């Protein structure tokens, strides 16, 4: 089921892991290194670790002051937070699993692949 | 005495079980780093007197 | 039986008196995590005003939470030091990338209560 | 400067020509474990069903869940293992291995071939309970493994490259197959694990992707302590196996101590041993003579209590060491001569402790 | 009536990227040592001067002052050690090996390999901390000894002589080169020793008196155990040698017990562990395992104190065994949890103590 | 009901050049023996009855007469052992190994041949008492055995069977010859097992039936640990045998425990140590790490007493540990240090204990 409070982190109810950086290689491939909220080893989304995310083991999140995000994030947030210190806003954004192109992010009603959303 | 001492054994039994973490607080997502903290601020209607040292102070009082 | 120069270690039972007995990291507030506490705006120095309030409604509804501002923050390390944020909004980014929510994370377990066959804690 | 360790025993036997017992085990120890890294728990599951009573093929699985130092580690293994005759036994299974975020799973093709350097008539009537017999075991494994990740391929390049250009592979591979401290327990236990032979390493398509296959045989052998080789027909009841039978145990440790919490039911508890008298199975020694290798690091005092129920009529003929106290048809455990046993079978000792039962 | 040991440990770390830390150990026990001769004493002194930073070499030296059952016994060795990649290391240096009235002097150059037989990224991506490496060593060796001493040339004449009539000289060898229990303790730490490879035994003429020369070549495998192969890397930190270190030890040792000092700076003791935080570093596991081999003869009650002195500014963040106390800058460890784990690794025990401290 | 032991020590010597010792030794232990059958019971007789002075040779007997779970074993051994050389040790012997309702005799002819891989005189002259002496020995057998069983007949067939389709049988055969724990002895006392050597496996006729007739060779190799080729001279004092010498012991074992019975008188208890003083002989150190292997796993009180009795006119230069109490002429050890010894070398350490006792 889930571990408790005591183990890991007890703010956290499933393990928590950040996409650190988005470079792309030789062929264009997105490689993509996660770590966990501790942050003390450097993984990527392999089928096994995605298969965790099926049934909630893990929750994958992305910062919105990453270097290399490739969408202009600052803009769409900035104009957010005028809707209803605006600048420096920060957020973390829940990756999802899409069985059909992987891991997208549900930005602003209009699902993204991790390729296109990072530069 | 009966109805005094279970009453303020439940100051007690929460300072025992909920020292960093509470059910509530599992479900808020929140830890108590400290002993000695008032608040965590006018969220959640607020969240007074959940320390420890206040649960202290509540079975004094 | 000749011998080499004595060694004095004087540890047991003995008369003997015994002894005595940079802008490299950045820091971040995840908006959606951040309850407003402002721990850490008490730890920033009050020269370097970083980390500040951000109104949006009524406080009792979550309506206010803290943000640092990167053109005055100097990386001193000194809110995210003192292990106050109870929510892990505050996080900080390492030079090489990495993101920590929390100075030290306890390792992680299995968990199973151990009961016996025939002692009080029977079955 | 002394520790204290408390443990429950309990073994239910039915009656007649049934070899079935019931054990649960439950330990608690106050002593920092050997393994350099810490905290490392670990869970395990075994089922046996049986498959044909005719052809005497038999599923068993087992499940390792155990996370260490929080690196999460899994094994899981489904195979199928019958008797083909008294020294060959042809296993077919799947397996899975996860560690954090890598996992690669193997299907295997294997045959394990048993010899007894000598078989004399006279050792079998002068020796009514022989404990060891000397022997050498022999495997034959088809392993395939699909290389779908970049690791597993570069695993299997630097394997091929390691063998054309490394003479001595079939020796220094013994220093990589046990690793740490399991190479010391090989001399431990008497055991001698000869150099293994390559018969292939091709890789066959798949339909998923390139599936590295590998076809070795090895050989070990047993200067008599080992269990597997002295004791070859009895660690499979797949004749006994009337319905499924399953071993279930876990543990958790820590700088603290551990806490480990083992039960299940199986045949081959209860053997004849003639007279028209029944025993409890000899104790493996493979597992006392290996823990005796991280038992003698701390002075313990011992809290052991092993409760043994037998069937309706049936009543011990003889114990040593004696039962401390009798309750009808359960007997019990405790104290005296048994938790000076315990301490000696703790620390690695092999002493005989043997109950025998008649109707 | 009961045996008692004493002991005191002291680490004092620096701040910034420093790995410099100072070490004091002070121990006393009253059980007799192993070794079948007594009294023996001995004094060891080592102190590395950096040459030059850009070529990487240092200055190594090692005086030996050991007197054995009234027996004045000194070895001395001067080397150049300096890092020529990942896995080669080159040492040129002298050294002289007297016993009583006898003396010989030698002159070395040598290399050593050291390859791990896989480099896995998954490994290096799923461990935070890894112990176990698997590997292997090679060492080359130009051994040149002047046969000064009538007794020289009869040990070189004889050597020669057993080259040329025995053919297991490369295995027989190994009997001699480790004597006593030192063999032993090969298999103990999960060390194999292969054969030595003589690749020639030339008298060559110098200036002084004929000089027996032997150019040699060995290799040794560890499970993963030894820490010179799975810890090459760190065992040498020439380009932290900012400035010079030097590590003073002593010991006395007879019927009554064993009286040890131990004292001196050098860098490596503090290593990064990962997300900004510091931490002491591994302890080697070959002594434990070596030490296993003599404490386990007597039953004994520990008293040791462990002062650990961190820089300005310098908090732990995480320790178990828990430090007993805090006192301002320093922390101090005594009792309960910790003296359990000392009883655990002075009598062979591996068991991790992990200290983490950020700024 | 706590894990303590009894037990006596006395021994007698004569003065002048005499050797001659009278050694008797009782001994009670409260811990189950690590035997995987129980209970074992044993009782050893060896007598030395010299033949004439000039040629050297004695003869020797031996009789083994243990009962093992209930199984009656007897080993029966008539041996002329004399010295040829310095190296090599011819015995020419008869014996009947009986289990059972089973038995079978044998006779041999063997010589043993013992090298030291150096000696060197810089050793000689800088260590007055050296203990470690790195070598090896050699074994030629020719073992004659009437088969006039049908079981015998059996075992002799099934041999050449096997060694005429089995290639790997002088490596196999070391995992057979050392049953059970045996094995993993070789390893502990740093003795490593050469593969055997089949020089012939020839049958050939008997006046009483077919004789199964044997001539192989084998050799092996100590670090310096081994006591029959450390200690090759001083283990057979033949020519210090003016009248038969004999050691009689025996011991019943079972889940209570061990009492033990030694006592004989025979040479070599009493060897020169230099500057007109004697000495009592260096402890073996074979048996003491050898029973270090079974007396880890019981804690224990030691309750030794250590009565030696010395010639007229002989006192004591020098003992560590000291004695106790000195009733003139015989001196007494017990308690304090010697508890800390008994119990150091009865859980495998060799420490040493050295008396010098000059007229
Ligand atoms: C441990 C001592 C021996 C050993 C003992 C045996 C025995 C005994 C036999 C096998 C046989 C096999 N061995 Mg083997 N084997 C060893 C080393 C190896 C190694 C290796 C990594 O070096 C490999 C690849 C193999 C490979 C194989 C397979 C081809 C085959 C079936 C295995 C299986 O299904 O396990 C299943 C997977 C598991 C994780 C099971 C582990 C079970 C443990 C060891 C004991 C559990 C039982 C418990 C005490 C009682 C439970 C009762 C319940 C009813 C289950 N062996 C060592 C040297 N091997 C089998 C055969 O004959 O095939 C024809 C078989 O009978
Ligand atoms: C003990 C485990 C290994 C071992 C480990 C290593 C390591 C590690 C390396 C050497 C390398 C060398 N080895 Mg080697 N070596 C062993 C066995 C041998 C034997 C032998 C008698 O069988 C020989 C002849 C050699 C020969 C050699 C030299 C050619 C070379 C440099 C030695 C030197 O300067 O020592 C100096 C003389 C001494 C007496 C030093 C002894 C130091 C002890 C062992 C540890 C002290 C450090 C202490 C824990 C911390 C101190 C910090 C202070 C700043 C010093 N090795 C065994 C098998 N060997 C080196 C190399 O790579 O050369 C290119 C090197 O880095
Ligand atoms: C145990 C360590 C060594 C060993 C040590 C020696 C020594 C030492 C020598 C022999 C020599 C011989 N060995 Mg060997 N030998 C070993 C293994 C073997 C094995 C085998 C089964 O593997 C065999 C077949 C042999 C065969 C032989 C014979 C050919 C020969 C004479 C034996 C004899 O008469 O014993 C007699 C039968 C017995 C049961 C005696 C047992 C004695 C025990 C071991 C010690 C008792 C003495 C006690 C401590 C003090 C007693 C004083 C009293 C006066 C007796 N050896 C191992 C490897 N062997 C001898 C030789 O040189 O021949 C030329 C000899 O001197
Ligand atoms: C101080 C004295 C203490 C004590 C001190 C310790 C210490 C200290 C430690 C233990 C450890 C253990 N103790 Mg203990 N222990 C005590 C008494 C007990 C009692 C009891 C009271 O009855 C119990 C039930 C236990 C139980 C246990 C286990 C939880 C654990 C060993 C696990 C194991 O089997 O690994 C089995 C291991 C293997 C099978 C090897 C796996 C790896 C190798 C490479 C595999 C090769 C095999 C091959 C692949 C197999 C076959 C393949 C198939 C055929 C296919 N202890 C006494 C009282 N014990 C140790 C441990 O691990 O703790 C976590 C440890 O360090
Ligand atoms: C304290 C321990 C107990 C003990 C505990 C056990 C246990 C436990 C078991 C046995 C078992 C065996 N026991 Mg028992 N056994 C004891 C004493 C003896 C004595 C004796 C006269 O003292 C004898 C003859 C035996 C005989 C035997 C065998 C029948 C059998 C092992 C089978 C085998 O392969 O061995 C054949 C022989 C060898 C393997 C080695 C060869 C003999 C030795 C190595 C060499 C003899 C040389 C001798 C001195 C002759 C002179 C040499 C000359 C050069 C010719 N035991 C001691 C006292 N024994 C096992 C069994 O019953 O299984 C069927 C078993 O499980
Ligand atoms: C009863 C339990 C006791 C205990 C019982 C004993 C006993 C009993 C003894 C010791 C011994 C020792 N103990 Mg202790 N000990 C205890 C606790 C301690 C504590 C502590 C409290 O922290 C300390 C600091 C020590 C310290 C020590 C040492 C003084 C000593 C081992 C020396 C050594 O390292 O040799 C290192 C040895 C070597 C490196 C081997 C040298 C020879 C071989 C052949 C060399 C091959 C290597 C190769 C050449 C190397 C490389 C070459 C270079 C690369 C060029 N003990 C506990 C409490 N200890 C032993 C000793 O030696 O005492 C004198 C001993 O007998
Ligand atoms: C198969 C089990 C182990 C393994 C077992 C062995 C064995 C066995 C040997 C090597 C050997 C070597 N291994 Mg490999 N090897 C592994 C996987 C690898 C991988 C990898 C990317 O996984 C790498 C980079 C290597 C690298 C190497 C080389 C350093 C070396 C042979 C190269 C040479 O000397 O020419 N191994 C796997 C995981 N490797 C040889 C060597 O000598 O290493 C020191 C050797 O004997
Ligand atoms: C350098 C390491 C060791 C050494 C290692 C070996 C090895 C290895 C072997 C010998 C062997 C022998 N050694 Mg050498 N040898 C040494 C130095 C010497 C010296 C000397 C004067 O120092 C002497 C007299 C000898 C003498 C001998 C012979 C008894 C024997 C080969 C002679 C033969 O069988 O024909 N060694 C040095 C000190 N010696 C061979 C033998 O079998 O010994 C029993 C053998 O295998
Ligand atoms: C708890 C700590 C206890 C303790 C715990 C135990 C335990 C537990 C056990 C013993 C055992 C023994 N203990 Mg203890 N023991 C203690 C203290 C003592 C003291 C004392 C106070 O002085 C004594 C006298 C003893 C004495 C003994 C022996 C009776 C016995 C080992 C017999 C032996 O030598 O086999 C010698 C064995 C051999 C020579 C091997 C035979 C087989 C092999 C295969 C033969 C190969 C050799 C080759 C053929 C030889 C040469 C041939 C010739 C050359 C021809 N113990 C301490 C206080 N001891 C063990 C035992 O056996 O009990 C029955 C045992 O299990
Ligand atoms: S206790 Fe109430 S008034 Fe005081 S800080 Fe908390 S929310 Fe504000
Ligand atoms: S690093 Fe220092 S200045 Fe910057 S936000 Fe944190 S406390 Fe304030
Ligand atoms: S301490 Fe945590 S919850 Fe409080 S203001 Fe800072 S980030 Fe928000």
């Amino acid at each position: 089921a889930v571990s408790g409070p005591w183990s890991g982190n007890a703010v956290h109810k499933a393990e928590k892991y950040f996409i650190t950086s988005a470079k792309r290689d030789r062929d264009g491939k997105l490689q993509i290194e996660l770590v966990p909220a501790s942050g003390r080893r450097k993984l990527s989304p392999t089928p096994e670790m995605i298969r965790r995310l099926i049934d909630g083991e893990i929750e994958i999140y992305i910062l919105t002051t990453q270097p290399d995000i490739a969408i202009d994030m600052n803009k769409e947030i900035i104009d957010m937070e005028n809707r209803y210190g605006v600048k420096w806003t920060m957020r973390e954004i829940p990756v999802f699993y899409h069985e059909g192109k992987g891991l997208c992010v549900e930005l602003h009603n209009k699902i993204y692949t991790l390729d296109q959303f990072f530069k | 005495i009966t109805a005094g001492s279970l009453f303020s054994l439940i100051a007690l039994v929460r300072i025992a079980f909920f020292a960093h973490t509470s059910p509530l607080w599992d479900d808020l997502g929140l830890k108590k780093n400290s002993y000695s903290f008032p608040c965590l601020g006018p969220v959640y209607g607020g969240t007074c007197g959940v320390s420890i040292q206040d649960q202290l102070w509540f079975a004094m009082l | 039986k000749p011998r080499l120069a004595s060694l004095g270690v004087t540890l047991g039972r003995s008369g003997v008196r015994q002894e005595s007995a940079k802008a490299k990291k950045h820091y971040f507030i995840i908006e959606n995590l951040c309850v407003g506490c402002g721990l850490c705006l008490d730890k920033c120095p009050p020269k370097v005003n970083a980390i500040g309030y951000k109104f949006y409604g009524d406080v009792q509804e979550g309506g206010f939470r803290c943000y640092i501002d990167q053109a005055a923050c100097i990386s001193c390390s000194a809110c995210f030091s003192g292990d106050e944020c109870p929510s892990g909004a505050l996080i900080e980014v390492l030079p090489d990338g990495e993101v920590l929510d929390f100075s030290y994370t306890p390792p992680e377990r299995l968990d199973f209560d151990l009961r016996f066959l025939h002692r009080f804690h029977r079955e | 400067d002394v520790t204290t360790a408390h443990s429950d025993y309990e073994i239910v036997l039915e009656g007649g020509s049934s070899s079935w017992g019931k054990v649960k085990a439950r330990a608690k120890v106050n002593a920092p474990p050997a393994s350099p890294l810490l905290p490392a728990d670990c869970d395990v599951k075994l089922n046996v069903k049986p498959l044909d009573p005719a052809k005497g093929f038999v599923r068993i699985s087992a499940v390792f869940e155990s996370i260490v130092d929080s690196t999460k580690n899994k094994l899981t293994i489904e195979a199928d293992i019958a008797n083909e005759t008294k020294e060959r036994r042809i296993s077919v299974g799947e397996g899975m291995v996860s560690v954090g975020d890598f996992s690669h799973t193997f299907s295997f093709e294997g045959s394990v071939v048993n010899l007894f350097y000598y078989r004399s008539d006279a050792v079998r009537r002068n020796v009514p309970n022989p404990i060891y017999m000397q022997g050498r075991q022999f495997h034959d494994i088809l392993m395939k493994v699909p290389l779908d990740n970049n690791d597993l391929i570069d695993t299997w390049e630097g394997t091929v490259k390691a063998i054309g250009s490394t003479g001595a592979f079939n020796d220094w591979i013994r220093d990589f197959w046990f690793i740490g401290p399991a190479f010391t327990a090989l001399n431990e236990g008497g055991q001698r694990i000869s150099r293994i032979e390559v018969n292939g390493l091709n890789t066959e398509s798949g339909p998923k992707g390139p599936v590295g296959v590998s076809r070795w045989r090895f050989s070990h052998g047993g200067s008599g302590m080992v269990d597997s080789i002295s004791r070859w027909a009895e660690l499979f009841p797949s004749d006994k196996l009337n319905r499924p039978a399953q071993v279930e145990a876990g543990f958790r440790s820590d700088s603290q101590g551990i806490e480990v919490k083992v039960d299940g039911e199986f045949p081959g508890v209860s053997v004849d041993a003639g007279g028209g008298l029944r025993r409890i199975l000899n104790h493996p020694l493979i597992p006392l003579v290996h823990h005796g290798m991280v038992g003698k690091f701390n002075n313990f005092n011992v809290d052991a209590q092993l409760k043994v129920v037998l069937p309706k009529g049936y009543k011990i003929r003889y114990a040593a060491p004696q039962y401390r106290s009798q309750n009808l048809e359960e007997y019990r455990w405790s104290g005296g001569a048994y938790a000076r046993w315990v301490e000696h079978v703790c620390k690695g000792g092999v002493g005989q402790f043997e109950i025998l039962y008649a109707q």
